[PDB]
């Protein structure tokens, strides 16, 4: 009868159903030998003294991963390096292909293997100086903004993806210039910029120190990061 | 007086991906954005820039996704979406890897047709005389190719991973000259096999 010897070409395909893509997800910097996948459900037994599938990695690129036969398992392949999703490196995703041979039949057939590499919030927010400065006429109506040098980059800026990676900034009470949290504020966040909210008096205090913090939105707020810098504002006369 | 708050995201698809499958038809919800507002606004969603937009809509008071024209793994296989959500004062904007299942949509196409070979009375059982090949786009044992006679012939056979073809019974001239043989590819999907068909022309020669 055809068909008799279908069992023959049953070796190398998958052992369950769903689509033919495995795809999984783990996070970056995760530790060398971490599981990607625990069984890739393949019909047939590599390795031992009698395999009925000779299994292999192709398209391995930079040898992220590493597989064992027996098991059928893929694990990660790190020592001396780092799975790092943020600039420079930016691997969002690993792709390689599990070649499979029949060895009674000859036939091959390859599992495409694709690992998503999920953003920690592994960086804090960085300041482009290491301080800054404004100079504000004693005459500066209330409300007025007197410092806009967070804008375009030259702020804080924090290389983690999404919410990990965005800042918000907001200024502390300082110890050493009790009232210069009272004298400005940062109504908006987001941007950083501050804004005059007392009249000045040049004849009373003429400088005036600000700590600004800025953070990061990680969902969790155990988990957010946070950097401090000052801005020195002086008062002018003219 | 309070700032307003933007509105924030938060689907946990945007940490990971969204897998959408090739044979999705057009017309059907592939997700739901889902936002909230500090402020409690009302929020409306959308789909900015060109090429996610062509394949994707939003509803955009319930965040409902849906799919405007077919998915075509063979031709992209992910898009990188970024989806909007908007409070009236602010949009903020979200990006999302999309990956595109696969499903075997293809049968095997043949490679160096047309197929003709002239081979001599005297030509030994098992001797090779062709190799017949062909390729599937789709992953996995939707790509693989088996080859056959259809039906199988008393004289030549085909191996079926490598499509080589054998002389297996002695031939004679005066019987037959030529041979019009069907040479079958097909994948090895599971449910939905897909195959295609050549012509093998085999001229005996005296
Ligand atoms: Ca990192
Ligand atoms: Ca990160
Ligand atoms: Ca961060
Ligand atoms: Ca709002
Ligand atoms: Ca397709
Ligand atoms: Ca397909
Ligand atoms: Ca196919
Ligand atoms: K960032």
């Amino acid at each position: 009868m055809q068909y008799d010897d279908d069992w023959q070409y049953e070796d190398c395909k998958l052992a369950r159903g769903g689509p033919p893509a495995t795809i999984v997800a783990i996070d970056e910097e995760s530790r060398n030998g971490t599981i990607l996948v625990d069984n890739m459900l393949i019909k047939g037994t590599a390795g031992g003294p009698d395999p009925t599938i000779e299994l292999s990695l192709k398209d391995n690129v930079d040898y992220w991963v590493l597989l064992d036969p027996v098991k059928q398992m893929l694990f990660l392949n790190s020592t001396g390096r780092v799975l790092d999703r943020d600039p420079p490196m930016n691997i969002h995703s690993i792709v390689v292909q599990v070649q499979c041979v029949n060895k009674k039949v000859g036939t091959v057939i390859y599992h495409e293997v694709r690992i998503v590499v999920r953003d920690r919030n592994d960086n804090s927010p960085t300041f482009k100086h290491e301080s800054y400065y404004a100079t504000v006429n004693e005459l500066t109506p209330v409300g007025t903004t007197i410092f806009t040098g967070f804008s375009g980059d030259n702020g804080a800026t924090d290389i983690d993806d999404g919410p990990n990676g965005q800042i918000e900034y907001v200024i502390q009470y300082n110890p050493e210039d009790p009232t210069s949290n009272d004298t400005f504020e940062i109504p908006l966040m987001l941007t950083g910029n501050v804004v005059l909210r007392k009249r000045l008096n040049y004849e009373d205090k003429t400088r005036y120190y600000v700590i600004i913090q800025a953070n990061d939105r990680a969902q969790n707020l155990n988990e957010r990061r946070t950097t401090t810098t000052t801005l020195t504002v002086d008062l002018e006369h003219h | 007086m309070q700032v307003n708050r933007l509105p924030f995201f938060t689907n946990h698809f945007f940490d990971t991906y969204l897998l959408i499958s090739e044979d999705t038809p057009v017309g059907s919800s592939v997700t739901q954005l889902l936002a909230r507002d500090m402020d409690n606004d009302p929020l409306v969603f959308g789909v900015p820039g060109e090429e996610a937009s062509r394949f994707f809509a939003v509803e955009p008071d319930t965040g409902v996704v849906w799919l405007r024209q077919p998915l075509d793994r063979e031709t992209k296989s992910e898009f990188t979406v970024e989806f909007s959500v908007s409070d009236h004062q602010g949009v903020i904007t979200r990006k999302v890897n999309i990956q595109v299942g696969d499903v075997n949509d293809n049968a095997p196409t043949f490679h160096n047709q047309p197929y003709s070979v002239r081979i001599p009375e005297n030509t030994p059982v098992g001797t090779p005389i062709f190799i017949v090949n062909a390729t599937d786009p789709d992953l996995g044992a939707g790509g693989s190719v088996l080859y056959s006679f259809q039906p199988p012939s008393p004289f030549f056979a085909i191996d079926s991973a490598r499509g080589i073809v054998t002389v297996i019974q002695e031939l004679d001239y005066e019987v037959t000259q030529a041979y019009q043989l069907t040479v079958n590819a097909t994948d090895q999907d599971k449910t939905r096999p897909l195959s295609t068909l050549a012509n093998l022309a085999i001229i005996i020669t005296d």
